[PDB]
């Protein structure tokens, strides 16, 4: 909304910072081609300094949605939103947002009405294994980058407001400022569900004057 | 107008047999990545 | 019991969506490929000189090539064939934003306006893609009057 916040200077607010004075400032007019020209740029900083990374990053290799196999979007999403120190996810509408997305890889690949091997998203407690099960059954799933429809479909899944924001970003847009800013200030208080459990990606509000 | 006409056209897999492994394993992977990406490039053409 | 008894009990089911596929030819490994031509065949040809097909399509009275064949071979549309009559034939058009309040993604009815999903293409288009489809009576409409 425009108003002033004393953060601390860690690089992932210093690349806020850097962002306010060149790409939030900019009229909407030129904010998609500026996102488009400093795309590869914004994707290193949101993955080096950010507390969102990139979402479609795939062993440390920035791609898009739409050029990530439904598995490797799958994979990904249990990466950021599960917790392995903890053995659980993070929010229970991050496993729905996950079990939703296996739902639909189910759609996209069977022939015929079938069962959900995901009846639950209890089932997702134990991740890998749900993962490895949607997979084994729909094998194409392995090999295909998302359905343009599923694209599509992820994004608006990203948008749900009945939901707590992804921790990531998925798409440079419009919407990048949203993406970016919402809900950025639990990451300090669970420094366990940040990328490296790195200090230096996270917003952490505190007084100049009072630091002393 | 007495246009006459004939084409041959033989399966593709006997042109592997003209070429090495290597040769053919670079080609398998770059279609493979190029089919990849056609879809893409359909599916997204397609709905919009 | 109430309700908690059967909840658990009850079962989701998924229906299939369109996965239309550009159906590239299938490459073998190199083991069984080798054995169909003859072992002299290596390095014998100029590559230069052999001329492939990479792509085809067409644009007739059954849609492109990919519909034509199913028609053709299989005397009927799978869903992927159906799905695409329906787009060629500008039955169903795509909608990615909000629908009535609620935000959707996917096909609705070109006319309507209304959310399809890809199990009722056929039950809802296949009858008049038939029909408007090969081999029929001359439609003025598509010919100047
Ligand atoms: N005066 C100060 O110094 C100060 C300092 C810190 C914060 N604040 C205030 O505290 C409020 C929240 O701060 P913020 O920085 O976190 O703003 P924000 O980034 O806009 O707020 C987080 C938003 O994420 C959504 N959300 C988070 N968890 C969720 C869940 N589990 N399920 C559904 N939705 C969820 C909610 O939005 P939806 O309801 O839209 O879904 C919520 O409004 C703001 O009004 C802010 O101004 C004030």
């Amino acid at each position: 909304m425009g108003e002033p916040i004393h953060k601390i200077a860690t690089r992932g607010v210093m690349l806020w910072k850097e962002f306010d004075e060149t790409i939030f400032n900019l009229p909407k007019n030129k904010l998609v081609p500026t996102l488009e020209a400093k795309r590869d740029y914004i994707i290193s900083r949101l993955n080096a300094d950010f507390q969102k990374p990139w979402f479609a990053t795939v062993n440390g290799q920035a791609r898009d949605l739409a050029t990530m196999t439904y598995e490797e979007v799958a994979k990904r999403l249990v990466e950021l939103m599960f917790i392995r120190s903890t053995n659980s996810w993070f929010d229970v509408t991050w496993r729905t947002f996950t079990g939703d997305f296996l739902r639909r890889v189910e759609e996209r690949f069977t022939k015929s009405k079938t069962l959900s091997l995901i009846q639950s998203y209890s089932l997702l407690d134990k991740p890998d294994e749900a993962i490895e099960k949607v997979f084994n059954a729909y094998p194409a799933a392995r090999e295909q980058f998302l359905n343009a429809q599923d694209i599509d479909h992820f994004l608006s899944m990203c948008q749900n407001p009945m939901q707590k924001p992804v921790p990531f970003v998925p798409v440079l847009d419009r919407r990048f400022e949203i993406f970016f800013k919402k809900d950025s200030l639990w990451q300090s208080e669970h420094l366990e569900a940040v990328v490296d459990q790195d200090v230096q990606r996270t917003c952490i509000l505190h007084g100049p004057v009072a630091a002393q | 107008g007495q246009k006459g006409g004939q084409a041959i056209v033989v399966h593709p897999d006997y042109l592997y047999g003209a070429i090495t492994e290597d040769r053919y394993n670079e080609y398998v992977a770059k279609v493979s990545a190029r089919e990849k990406s056609a879809y893409k490039f359909f599916h997204n053409g397609m709905i919009y | 019991n109430g309700n908690s008894a059967d909840a658990a009990y009850a079962q989701v089911e998924i229906q299939p969506r369109a996965n239309i596929q550009l159906d590239f030819p299938e490459l073998k490994p190199y083991k069984q490929v080798k054995q169909i031509a003859p072992a002299e065949l290596e390095g014998l040809l100029d590559l230069e000189r052999v001329i492939v097909v990479t792509g085809f399509a067409e644009v007739g009275p059954w849609g492109s090539a990919r519909t034509r064949w199913e028609m053709e071979a299989f005397g009927e549309f799978s869903l992927e064939g159906c799905v695409e009559m329906a787009w060629i034939m500008g039955f169903i058009s795509y909608h990615n934003g909000n629908l009535k309040g609620r935000p959707y993604t996917g096909w609705v009815d070109s006319k309507t306006k209304e959310p399809v999903d890809d199990k009722d293409v056929k039950a809802k288009y296949e009858t008049s893609i038939l029909e408007h489809s090969g081999i029929r009576l001359i439609e003025p409409e598509l010919f100047n009057g």
